[PDB]
RNA sequence: GGCGAAGCUACCAUCUGUGGGAUUAUGACUGAACGCCUCUAAGUCAGAAUCCCGCCCAGGCGGAACGAUACGGCAGCGCCGGAGCCUCGGUUGGCCUCGGAUAGCCGGUCCCCCGCGGGGUCCGGUGCGGAGAGCCCUUCGUCCCGGGAAACGGGGCGGCCGGAAAGGGGGCCGCCCUCUCGCCCGUCACGCACCGCACGUUCGUGGGGAACCUGGCGCUAAACCAUUCGUAGACGACCUGCU
RNA sequence: CGUUCAUAGCGACGUCGCUUUUUGAUCCUUCGAUGUCGGCUCUUCCUAUCAUUGUGAAGCAGAAUUCACCAAGCGUUGGAUUGUUCACCCACUAAUAGGGAACGUGAGCUGGGUUUAGACCGUCGUGAGACAGGUUAGUUUUACCCUACUGAUGAUGUGUUG
RNA sequence: GAGUGUGUAACAACUCACCUGCCGAAUCAACUAGCCCUGAAAAUGGAUGGCGCUGGAGCGUCGGGCCCAUACCCGGCCGUC
RNA sequence: UGCGAGUGCCUAGUGGGCCACUUUUGGUAAGCAGAACUGGCGCUGCGGGAUGAACCGAACGCCGGGUUAAGGCGCCCGAUG
């Protein structure tokens, strides 16, 4: 028989796959796309989950209630460390797909960013490396790689830029560096693959990112949750008290014929841990970091035009699970995803 | 039944340049070329007669599914002579109740812009085609003029913007608005 | 020993009719330049006999359900699949000998790609009907890869358009030779052409 | 029984939720059929909670690039340059490329004009003979001489270029060294002539493993378990640290 | 009929078809058992489309409201009574459209009334008892096996790992 | 046309049927038979058997050629009569 | 026209049938129920109709060659390549 009264679908039909992640670092699954008239500049970024506070600003959109009027707000911490970078790989379209054509690696690279290729640093003999960068000194070392630069600038189409995130300059007890390639967007791929030989071994801010209220999206994995009912892995209607096989449970599954369980039926299992994209995140403060000229420079971290505190960023005791930042930060509208200490991009 | 033989000749005027690659016939003259490939027609195109005074088109063994195809060749040349000779000159006049419309060219007639048209706040922006020129008359207070030199590039503009003011979930018996064709002419009349 | 076969221009079924038997004989056959292949009927009825397919899925689980490709090369390997034993070890070992790519790899962007005139599209259909491609109809149900073809073959077209350049100007050289040599190898071409070379 | 750190939690607090393509229905343009007219017959336009793609999730008995590849007290590897011996199977010359039209093509000089390419004109074919009804090589061999072809050619180490969609044993400069042997016509003989009896004849230094060989060049680790971490977790698994 | 006007909307007297979401007809499957009604929960599908998207026609002046088309993507509620499927009413809403999946769904739940054994009332029967008349109380067993699915290890090849 | 339409208290007035001015070959009307379309809407995704097919691999009428069943002929063997 | 005929004893099993061309009863109709002739399945394999009670052909000891019925000859799949 057809149901009785109509009713939605509990759980999101894009989602099936919820397993967890087959990788810690977000994942940025799809770059902005290319255009050959503004200048050569990043666009994707690793930052960390600090934590969240309020932010007392004033709105002034016109038409609304709250217009002149002040609000409170919720907003996200993520200390955002300077990337090294240490490499630049080249792209080439196949009707096969998207196919890479070279990797080329810089010729320092810091012990951090040499921690990634290597499941053991204790019980290593850190030979990682070794003899790649003799390619550089000599002079035929130096002409192998001048044809292989040249080789991008013909045959590659999209060409992205290897880059590390630094764990000298944060609070936390891991020393192993994430890398991420991020796709350079700009002009034709001989000046954009030049401006990113110039950049090699630099320091990247983050202001050469991200600037003032950009709207930008944030990629990060779910914080986990173990292995829940599908009372709380779907959300589902709980069954009443005189049922004698439980009530934290979907009760019926599907009909008799082949309904032989879908994918589309709520089940339980796997809760959190889940790779998301969330999108359409405002920023408000783009941070600057701890620096000395002659004095301890707190003044300016948290410190507003009306406001003219010495606090910075880091309350009473500093952020709770995470550390105290150190570094300049990124400072991103309502909650994002993940949990402390959580790598997001 | 399948015709053994049909045929029409097309008298082409001397101040006419025509000349064909294959089918792809090309028009050409005082006012400019015109370039129309006549292929998936499977009809030959014979150009004959000295200082090229006559196009001719036939078709050989055909049932009456290509019969009908025979005069929509020599229609659509003509309308390429006539579009070279002497162009095309479709008069748009806008008919309002109370609203008035009001029309103005942008660049030299591509973009066209419709406001006020029965007090609708949302501006109506519609591109010509290719080719085709869009101006304002004279001597009468609101009708628009269009220039070209193709007979469907032209013909479409003007249902373009007679398609754009069109009125929705009202009976359009009553609310007789919006800008319609006038009258199908020439640049020159000769 | 290996046929390379020309895809443009060819019925899908009728080119499939050839290639499938021919690879049943222990005979490999590569198709190439799949975006070729032209289906009779207007567009409109193609398009929907492809997206009635595309709604072939298994209710309670469509990853194992029915695959539905969508690159032009894996829609001919599809209709050859249909024309084969391939639940068979024989059918099995069958498709290992067809190798069916899209535009040109280059593998064979230096060979001669062999026409059947038994499925092209001038011979078999008539002129007055409607046909439709198989690279314009993927686009549409999802392959994405067409503007990178296009580019591809675009540049594997003008590359050849030097070679046989070339080609000609050792032609006209070839042509040239027998105009100056003639008075000494007049002992050697009637013995041709009277064994009907050269005539 | 109050209050309550941290952690979980509520639309019971808070944040976010997308861009294109084709077209359906429809409204049309040109326009015959049916010298008139018509959205239709060829063709063309607009066209949506539709369909598909983009966004987001997983990532295939699917590929790609890069790094390190076992100095120890042995050993063991990688690249390049001789004979026997196991297994696996088909195999019996290669064709090294235009695009495209089908009521239409091919190749030229270009007296002519634009930036070797294009257009007009002119010239010979068009069941294709600048033919895949087709092209190249053809192997029984060696020994002397004469005739046709060659003298600018065969063969024997370094520099310079063209190739990326899954990348070509391709072209040019010579040399310190060897020929009128290579291939086309004719004299002259020889080669176990195995006495009629079948898997003969190549791509075959074919792919994989075992150990012997001679010489040269270059190498020095990684993973897992154990412990810790707790951004994770039923257990596995995942993120970390540890002279 | 529709103020005149058959076909805007309708349509008698006639006539042609579709459906198994109704009752029928048959006994073809099962009586070495396929757990027999509803309600709750949940998944999917159909269009004979209630509303939303796009449209055409109205006895379409506007508004409101009817007829028709592509169209199942998204929704179709909270409750009083009754075990109810149904049914009626109140309020909100864009609408509160119709259905299928062994008349979906009992090793998912309940047992409310059907349908055991105890009883009471009314009718019938001399009687034991009968009533598809009404009321009351009346045990809802087992997955650790295979498959499906949810998650979690892995495996196959890339000489080994990242 | 003692008249088909437009407007007057009725007139006035215009226009249609019809005829003439120009053009030059088949046209019109009603039935009837084939192929195709509408009529034609159900629930797991769905079936000329599938792939596919449109100078058919769709339909009708046919002509050669070709395939095989334990069917027929010939031959070998067994058994029964 | 063709076939060697007649006759006497015991005697198992069967006594639920079904389908089809044609005729035909009741029923709107039914893969419904009930009749006549004939042929089949039951009891029977084989080729074909993709699959299969009853449809077409054809009935069977074990094999080789040849040829066919009904069906077929784009591929699966033998054959119009």
């Amino acid at each position: 028989s057809h149901r009785k009264f109509s009713a939605p679908r509990h759980g999101s039909l894009g989602f099936l796959p919820r397993k967890r992640s087959s990788r810690h670092r977000g994942k940025v699954k799809s770059f902005p796309k290319d255009d050959p008239s503004k200048p050569v500049h990043l666009t994707a970024f690793l930052g960390y989950k600090a934590g969240m506070t309020h932010i007392v600003r004033e709105v002034d959109r016109p038409g609304s209630k709250v217009n002149k009027k002040e609000v409170v707000e919720a907003v996200t911490i993520v200390e955002t460390p300077p990337m090294v970078v240490v490499g630049i790989v080249g792209y080439v379209e196949t009707p096969r797909g998207l196919r890479t054509f070279k990797t080329v690696f810089a010729e320092h690279i810091s012990d951090e960013c040499k921690r990634r290729f290597y499941k053991n640093w204790h019980k290593s003999k850190k030979k990682a490396f070794t003899k790649y960068c003799k390619k550089w000194q000599d002079d035929a070392g130096k002409r192998q790689l001048d044809k292989d630069f040249s080789s991008m600038k013909k045959y590659c189409q999209v060409i992205r830029v290897l880059a590390h995130t630094q764990m000298r300059l944060l609070p936390l007890r891991q020393k192993k560096a994430h890398l991420m390639e991020i796709q350079v967007n700009g002009g034709t791929v001989a000046e954009k693959l030049d401006w990113a030989r110039e950049r090699l071994e630099q320091q990247v801010p983050v202001s050469q990112v991200f600037g003032q209220d950009e709207m930008i999206d944030v990629i990060g994995v779910t914080k986990g949750k173990g292995y829940k009912g599908v009372t709380s892995r779907w959300h589902t209607k709980k069954l009443p008290r005189k049922t004698h096989r439980g009530l934290r449970k979907v009760a019926c599954i599907g009909a008799w014929h082949p309904a032989r369980v879908a994918f589309s039926v709520a089940r339980a299992g796997q809760k959190g841990y889940h790779h998301r994209t969330e999108i359409n995140k405002k920023i408000y403060k783009i941070g600057q970091g701890y620096l000395i000229k002659d004095g301890k420079l707190i003044k300016n971290n948290a410190s507003t035009d009306y406001d003219l505190s010495d606090k910075s960023i880091n309350p009473l005791g500093g952020f709770v699970h995470y550390g105290e930042v150190t570094n300049d930060f990124v400072m991103l509208k309502g909650c994002v995803v993940g949990t402390k200490k959580r790598v997001l991009t | 039944m399948k015709t053994i033989l049909s045929n029409q000749t097309v008298d082409i005027p001397e101040n006419v340049d025509i000349s064909l690659k294959g089918r792809t016939v090309i028009v050409k003259g005082p006012r400019g070329t015109l370039r129309r490939d006549f292929n998936h027609i499977n009809v030959e195109l014979s150009l004959l007669g000295k200082k090229k005074k006559r196009l001719r088109v036939d078709k050989w063994w055909g049932n009456r599914k290509e019969l009908a195809t025979v005069r929509t060749i020599c229609s659509h040349v003509q309308n390429m002579i006539k579009g070279v000779t002497l162009g095309f000159r479709y008069k748009m006049r806008s008919v309002y109740a109370h609203f008035p419309i009001n029309v103005v060219i942008q660049e030299n007639g591509s973009l066209v812009e419709i406001r006020n048209f029965l007090g609708e706040k949302y501006i109506r922006r519609v591109r010509m085609r290719p080719g085709v020129a869009c101006s304002v008359s004279q001597a009468q207070k609101d009708e628009l003029v269009l220039e070209g030199n193709d007979i469907e590039l032209v013909s479409n503009s003007a249902a373009l913007i007679q398609q754009a003011t069109t009125v929705k979930n009202k009976d359009i018996r009553k609310f007789l608005d919006g800008i319609y064709v006038s009258e199908k002419g020439t640049v020159q009349q000769a | 020993q290996v046929l390379v076969l020309d895809g443009r221009g060819h019925l899908l079924g009728r080119l499939a009719a050839i290639v499938a038997k021919q690879v049943l004989l222990g005979r490999k056959v590569v198709v190439v330049r799949c975006e070729g292949i032209n289906i009779s009927g207007n567009f409109y009825r193609n398009k929907l006999k492809y997206l009635a397919f595309l709604r072939k899925r298994m209710n309670t689980n469509p990853s194992r359900g029915p695959y539905h490709f969508r690159a032009p090369s894996r829609i001919f390997w599809r209709t050859v699949r249909g024309m084969l034993p391939h639940k068979t070890k024989r059918g099995q070992a069958a498709l290992d000998r067809l190798k069916v790519f899209d535009g040109i790899p280059p593998p064979y962007d230096k060979k001669k790609r062999m026409v059947v005139p038994a499925a092209l599209k001038v011979v078999r259909l008539k002129p007055t009907r409607k046909f439709a491609y198989l690279g314009r109809l993927a686009h549409e149900v999802g392959w994405k890869y067409q503007a990178v073809t296009a580019t591809l073959e675009e540049k594997r077209k003008e590359k050849a358009k030097i070679h046989y350049r070339k080609k000609k100007q050792l032609m006209r050289l070839r042509k040239q030779a027998e105009k100056n040599v003639e008075k000494k190898i007049d002992r050697f071409t009637e013995v041709l052409k009277t064994h009907g070379f050269l005539v």
